């Protein structure tokens, strides 16, 4: 527990500090927009994001050139068939980082991009290039005040301010809520339904994955905060789409804490099966949290869980440090088992007085959340 | 530049035979290493496509390397499978041509077993030498593998379990210098000549040399003459003098054998672990080779 | 697409607000009272009050203040509604014609606006220079008081202390003072700004910035000759004028927060305080310097929202929980000690948090019964149509759900009642209730500091004698949340069956809840059966001879065996947690807090639950009913309904799985229950019947029309609106209007039957301006259609 949080973030080994912008572009809400998107990019992308990339081919350097002299913004389709490439939602994608290289006699373009806004595809355009346009409708982010805003007594109005974390949540409760009595339901049921609540028991389990404090690393914000524990919760594409879906940051709280308590094991995509690790493996080795989107040395973007413990695991080959997303640990490739299928990577040290010694960082794509014993899945709010 | 199966990108050469060459290759998706062999569509000598099949049927078995893919890229035919460490004759080398009763012991118990697990799958190899055994890398660092399936025959039907015919005037499959005494005679090989040779791999680790090594000939037909003569005017104890008992025990066991015979592979392990046990040596997974890198 | 009216048939009770002054006449004492969209006008005789005039606002009254400008002969009245119009009103009579004209009006709200924590302050400077008004959290907006200043133009001051508590204009200042309460990270703090109308900003204030009581929340400014402020805490009441400072901590203040306020003396030297519990307070001020503060305890009222003194010891106690009331107090008379008295009581049906509908009496005309008030106004409401015939039952603790019981006669109410911990290790009551002083009792069999404890139970209420037979006492933290009334399976009983929730301050999520089902049968209850589930049991509906029970996300099917005992038949797994169950036939409507409104069907060839459609548009929803089988009524934030659509012929299955929106409306209520009935004797222009209860006392009836009945009413509104005088000129369409600080829609799908019905109290040459296309034409279509309620 001694490596640098702030090392894995940097993206360092994509080489020279990039060109950096300062401009910022968004889109009114509910206006219809043409965005491109870039033909190779698989990840479903949560707004706030950071997402790293690589780009090879002559059509997507160009693309990118272009995008750089415009708006700077892109289309991250969020794919239902990955397949026959179908998308009803994506996300707007923000380039704030670039790099141009001659590497090899062939033209590189190296990219750092942000989400930034959620939105509905109303139309696929593929032109004569080869390269795609989405025509695509902003999703507006819904604000709703205070649940106790329209039931609240004028004369308790001065008492709405307030001044043993248990105790002081009790008497929250107990101020805040105090005309629940004027409706259908108690206070308990508000507090469920109360952002600060919500992100209260959040950051719980996010001080039970890193040691740092609420007070700065984390936003007071609830719709970036929500979207903060959004990007870094392991799930599959078909809950990530349904958690994109989400318009208001009260219910994406909610539906964040539920799959943060429900599904407790992380198996293998494949087999369904095969168990890999728990929850109470997980651990934060990066600011962003437990899960972030690196890029390998062929464009190949993984959002990297990081985790102390992980079984049914077969490693090939012998360790690397060439192109390691976790500067001062080596690479081994990890393979289930069962499947052979590639889950992800074991990092270990390579310095005798670095902590942790050993840990696995798997790739989102090849985990899917269970939940214990047996019963099927849902996502609640 | 020269990726194969869409995913596997070709670093370097690492390898040869018949058929083409054996390259490194990096699974661009994740950094996986594997091996690719590449062989020309119109080749002289095709036996990939064999091999890719034969693999299918020996998978599962300790020691059979692991098929990721087989296709085609370009004018080529590929396949690619685990990379694997060096073979005995890499590390024969590395340890100056010289390995000790204690690493000759350890190798004989595991070259017995994938030998058996190919025989038990219906197939005799007929190209048994120390090129073939390699190491695994990693995990399987201790793990020997027999590999190199081209020359590999079918010796009886799957559910009959009938033995292929008794026949002779065939010409010799494999390297001269381990070829049983019967594969030089022209007659049909069967699992006795894979555990004859077997004891001849056995015997060059043994000895330096092997008493028909130094024989030079013009052309391979002499060369082949005057190797054949020599393995049969040398008796097993003549060639074994020196060395423990089980060595002879174990090449006379195999000549021994009938045609349609299964080896009594449990005897053969026996004989090298009693004198393992002996010797007052431990299966420590301490070669010789791991010692030079100590 | 719907075609929905809607219509109050009791106006709201609850009292937001009240005022003294010279209104009517300068001659005249007046009691101004709000209670929400009314205005009531009263003068005040040595006998009681007489009523002058009772006006309808289209607005919620957010501030009611009267003041004396220069030059005015009497008081005029500033009015701010909660969709911010602002206006100044004046009284005009000649002969027997009275008119609340318009002085002034205009909209103050920002485009930018963070609504703050404490809500809307709204104050008056003492030499009428300044309306100041805290509405956004930052800022202080500032209404010069001229007469060219008929728009009410408004300027902003940023301010600096973000979390104001409450703020006053200070008395004897040559410029206006504003004395204000204010948290940062140190604490609590009273600070004063002087306000420059012609630099538009804050100069630094007569006296420094004084820290405070942590719980510090009401400022008071005292009149001249004290001058300075009160400041108002939860232990201390202390006052500040510069250099002089004088702290009290009266312990008789403890018990409960002071939250409301009255001058009685013109010069400060006495107020009446009001507590979240009832208890009223005389703060007395001894006298050029104030000498000494003190607190007497008068005695006890109604929890008051607002006090006012009106003369000869005669208070008005404005009441939101329970009934208002005009008090005596009998202060002097130093030979009997300090009591209060009440002269008058007016009925206050707010909040109603539940009620239902029985044929009681005549077994065609329906009689409602609600759940009224909050703690020791809690009480039953029997409401009849005569006026509208109001009976009341005093419980002493909250009624919660109420339903009733035709085979036996009785009511099933689940109340609640706070109980102080123990010293010996228990709870004490703070006094009998309902639930303590039933003639039969019983308690639910357990298993395994002065901190309030809430306990539930279930009474059982006498229909005739509304008497509290029974009063079951549920388990320690138990939560009862939902009771039904009805017969299941084969069996012939008629049951009373509670679903609760096991409630624990460190578990945020409820893991454990209860379904008990009950037998009041020859004089006694009993517990029949008693099902554990693995979560809060939020409603239960008898859905054709089952109990469809709503466990957090889950919807449970029970069939209710021979054996007695209910057997899990099938289970629906939500998206969303269950908190609104209705059913029509085989359909049923979940819903939760957030509007997300889905639809099932019972498939019985199948024994499982089918999704027909949902709409998922996040805002806050309080109540939800079925109107018909494709109409489903909602209310929800900014004190709006709304009607939602489905269409089971459409050809695609994208469309058929879609709610579709079709009615909006700003009701100016917050409704807790809808209720299918009406209180009128059982051809028609309208069709169905959905009573409302809302949180200030109003009830309101929706029916659905005819496109034909939909679009006359419609334009006949258009027309309503350009001859009637709306008091503070507020727009119809603008109050209307669907409202959310984030959206502001037209209304549709929706007819304002209380504008509808005003055409009946315009003159006869309004009455033809209306109908130029007959005026007794309409007046027969607008009395068949006050007929409904
Ligand atoms: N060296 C090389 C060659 C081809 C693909 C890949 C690599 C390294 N790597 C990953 C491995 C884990 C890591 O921490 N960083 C990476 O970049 C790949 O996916
Ligand atoms: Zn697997």
């Amino acid at each position: 527990i001694n490596f640098d949080t702030s090392l894995p973030t940097s993206h360092t080994y994509l080489g020279a500090d990039m060109e950096e912008f300062h401009g910022r572009t968004l889109h009114d809400d509910d206006s219809c927009q043409v965005i491109p998107v870039l033909p190779q990019v698989m990840m479903i992308l949560i707004p706030g994001q950071t997402l790293p990339l690589q780009l090879f081919h002559p059509q997507e350097v160009s693309m990118v050139r272009n995008l750089i002299q415009k708006d700077r913004t892109f289309a991250v389709l969020a794919y239902s068939n990955v397949q026959e490439r179908e998308a009803q939602f994506g996300t707007t994608a923000e380039i704030y980082a670039y790099r141009e290289e001659q590497d090899f006699g062939i033209e590189i373009v190296k990219v750092k991009a942000i989400g930034r806004q959620r939105f509905k595809v109303l139309e696929l355009r593929t032109q004569s290039d080869g390269i795609q346009q989405a025509k695509v409708q902003i999703l507006p982010e819904c604000v709703l005040p205070s649940t106790m805003s329209a039931v609240q007594l004028e004369s308790l109005n001065k008492c709405q301010i307030f001044p043993c974390s248990y105790k002081w949540w009790q008497k929250y409760q107990k101020r805040k809520f105090h005309c629940a009595n004027l409706t259908s339901w108690p206070r308990w049921l508000y507090s469920l339904y109360d952002a600060e609540t919500l992100m209260d028991r959040i950051k719980k389990q996010l001080r039970e994955w890193d040691e740092n404090l609420k007070d700065d690393s984390l936003p007071s914000n609830p719709i970036d905060f929500s979207y903060r524990v959004a990007a870094c919760l392991p799930i599959d594409d078909v809950l990530r789409i349904q958690l994109l879906k989400i318009g208001s940051a009260i219910q994406r709280l909610r539906c964040e804490l539920d799959i943060m308590n429900k599904c407790t094991s992380l198996c293998c995509k494949q087999c369904q099966e095969t168990e890999i690790t728990t929850k109470n493996e997980i651990f934060s080795l990066s600011l962003c949290g437990p899960m972030a989107a690196y890029v390998n040395p062929h464009g190949y973007v993984h959002e990297t869980l990081t985790v102390y413990k992980a079984c049914n695991l077969n490693l090939i080959g012998r360790p690397s440090t060439e192109h390691s997303w976790f500067p001062g640990y080596a690479w081994t490739v990890a393979q289930c088992k069962i499947c052979a299928s590639h889950i992800g990577w074991k990092f270990t040290a390579t310095k005798k007085d670095m902590s942790p010694q050993k840990f696995w960082g798997l790739t989102r794509s090849a985990l899917l959340p269970t939940i214990p014993d047996t019963e099927d899945e849902i996502s609640p709010d | 530049e020269f990726i194969v199966g869409g995913k596997y990108k070709l670093v370097r050469k690492i390898g040869s035979g018949s058929f083409g060459d054996i390259y490194l290759a990096i699974n661009i998706t994740n950094g996986e290493e594997v091996a690719v062999k590449l062989e020309s569509q119109k080749a002289r000598h095709p036996q990939l496509l064999y091999e890719s099949k034969l693999y299918k049927i020996l998978q599962g078995g300790v020691g059979i390397p692991h098929i990721r893919w087989y296709g085609q890229e370009k004018d080529y035919n590929v396949l690619v499978m685990d990379l694997l460490g060096p073979s005995l004759e890499d590390l024969f080398n590395f340890c100056s041509r010289r390995f000790t009763m204690k690493t000759v012991l350890m190798l004989a118990d595991q070259m017995i077993s994938r030998i058996e697990y190919v025989h038990t799958k219906n197939f005799i190899h007929r190209d048994i030498k120390p090129d073939n055994f390699l190491m695994g890398i990693g995990r399987h660092c201790n793990k020997l593998f027999l590999i190199d399936f081209g020359l590999a025959k079918k010796y009886r039907d799957n559910r009959t379990r009938q033995h292929i015919p008794y026949r002779e005037d065939k010409n010799l499959t494999g390297t001269a210098r381990y070829a049983s005494i019967n594969a030089h005679l022209g007659i049909e090989q069967s699992r006795r000549d894979d555990m004859e040779s077997l004891g001849y791999v056995l015997m060059y680790f043994n000895r330096t040399s092997l008493p028909w090594q130094g024989l030079k000939a013009a052309t391979k037909k002499q060369k082949y003459e005057k190797i054949s003569e020599k393995k049969m005017s040398t008796p097993v104890e003549v060639l074994c003098k020196g060395f423990p008992a089980e060595f002879a025990m174990y090449l006379n066991y195999c000549r021994g054998l009938r045609f349609e015979e299964a080896p009594d592979y449990m005897y053969l392990r026996q004989l090298f672990r009693i004198l393992f046990r002996t010797l007052n040596h431990q299966y420590d997974y301490t070669f010789d080779w791991t010692m030079l890198k100590q | 697409m719907s075609y929905n009216y809607v219509v109050t048939a009791q106006k709201p009770t609850a009292v937001n607000g009240c005022v003294t002054g010279h209104f009517t006449s300068a001659e005249d004492l007046n009691l101004l009272i709000a209670k929400n969209t009314r205005l009531e006008i009263y003068v005040v005789t040595a006998e009681g009050l007489r009523p002058v005039k009772e006006v309808g606002m289209y607005g919620k009254i957010a501030v009611m203040e009267l003041f004396r400008p220069k030059g005015e002969s009497k008081d005029l009245l500033f009015i701010l509604t909660a969709k911010y119009n602002a206006c100044i009103l004046e009284y005009k009579q000649s002969g027997e014609s009275i008119d609340i004209i318009t002085r002034a009006h205009g909209n103050v709200q920002d485009r930018i606006g963070r609504p703050s924590e404490t809500g809307i302050i709204g104050i008056i400077d003492p030499e009428c220079r300044m309306i100041g008004l805290r509405l956004y959290d930052g800022l202080f907006k500032v209404i010069p008081l001229d007469r060219d200043n008929k728009e009410l133009k408004a300027f902003n001051i940023r301010l600096e202390e973000l979390h104001v508590i409450d703020v006053k204009f200070l008395y004897g200042c040559q410029a206006p003072t504003i004395c204000f309460v204010y948290q940062d990270p140190q604490g609590r703090h009273v600070k004063t700004y002087e306000v420059s109308l012609r630099e538009k900003e804050f100069n630094k204030g007569p006296w420094k910035q004084e820290n405070v009581e942590a719980e510090a929340s009401m400022v008071i400014a005292v009149p001249e000759p004290f001058g300075g402020a009160i400041i108002i805490g939860q232990e201390s009441i202390t006052y500040h004028n510069g250099d002089k400072y004088l702290a009290i901590a009266p312990p008789i203040i403890k018990q409960s927060t002071i939250v409301c306020h009255n001058r009685v003396d013109p010069n400060g030297s006495r107020y009446l305080l009001g507590d979240m519990e009832g208890r009223l307070f005389m703060l007395l001020l001894e006298k050029v310097t104030l000498k000494d503060l003190r607190v007497e305890l008068l005695g006890e009222t109604s929890i008051a929202e607002c006090l006012t003194y009106l003369d000869n010891g005669v208070v008005f106690v404005g009441s939101r929980l329970g009934d208002s009331q005009l008090v005596k107090l009998n202060v002097d008379s130093n030979e009997q000690g300090s009591y209060v008295v009440a002269m008058e009581t007016f009925t206050n049906l707010g909040p109603i948090v539940d009620m239902c509908v029985v044929d009681l009496e005549r077994q065609g005309q329906g009689q409602l019964v609600t759940c009224s008030g909050a703690f020791k106004e809690g009480s039953l409401r029997i409401i009849r149509n005569g006026k509208l015939h109001i009976r009341t039952v005093p419980l002493y603790e909250s009624p919660r759900k109420i339903c009733y019981q035709e085979v036996s006669q009785c009511f099933g109410v689940l109340s609640s009642r706070i109980e102080v911990q123990d010293t010996s290790g228990g709870t004490t009551a703070l006094r009998p209730s309902a639930s303590t002083q039933a003639l039969s009792s019983s308690v639910s069999s357990s298993k395994l500091f002065g901190e309030e404890v809430e306990v539930h139970n279930l009474l059982i209420i006498d229909q005739h004698t509304f008497e509290v037979l029974h009063a079951h006492q549920f388990l320690q933290n138990e939560y009862a949340l939902s009771l039904v009334s009805c017969k299941l399976g084969k069996d012939p009983n008629t049951y009373f069956i509670v679903g609760t929730a096991m409630v624990y301050p460190e578990e945020a999520e409820p893991k454990q809840g209860r379904i008990v089902v009950f037998q009041y049968s020859d004089g006694k209850l009993q517990t029949v059966a008693e099902k554990e589930v693995k979560g809060a049991v939020y409603s239960m509906v008898e859905f054709n001879g089952k109990l469809l029970a709503s466990i957090n996300s889950t919807v449970r099917l029970y069939e209710w065996t021979t054996e007695k005992e209910l057997r899990t038949e099938c289970n629906h797994y939500n998206n969303i947690m269950a908190l609104y169950l209705k059913t029509k036939g085989d359909f049923i409507l979940v819903g939760d807090l957030m509007r997300s409104v889905l639809l099932l069907a019972y498939k019985p060839m199948e024994g499982n639950f089918e999704e027909i459609a949902r709409d998922f548009n996040p805002n806050w929803m309080s109540a939800v009913e079925i109107l018909d089988d494709d109409n489903f009524l909602g209310a929800e934030n900014a004190f709006n309904l709304f009607v939602c659509q489905k269409d089971s012929a459409a050809t695609t299955d994208e469309e058929r799985q879609h709610l579709q929106e079709v009615g909006l409306f700003h009701l100016g209520e917050f409704v807790n229950v809808f209720c299918h009935g009406s209180l009128v004797m059982q051809s028609t222009p309208t069709q169905g019947s959905v009573l409302f209860g809302t949180v200030n006392g109003m009830i309101g009836l929706v029916t659905s029309l005819s496109e034909s009945w939909y679009n006359l009413l419609l334009d006949m509104q258009n027309r309503l609106n350009k001859v009637i005088k709306s008091v503070g000129k507020i727009e119809h369409s603008f109050w209307r209007s669907f409202h959310t600080e984030r959206k502001t829609e037209p209304a549709t799908g929706f007819i304002d039957g209380d504008l509808i019905e005003s055409f009946l109290d315009i003159s006869r040459p309004k009455m033809q301006e209306v109908v130029a296309n007959t005026a007794d034409d309409l007046i027969k279509v607008v009395e068949e259609l006050t007929r409904i309620h």
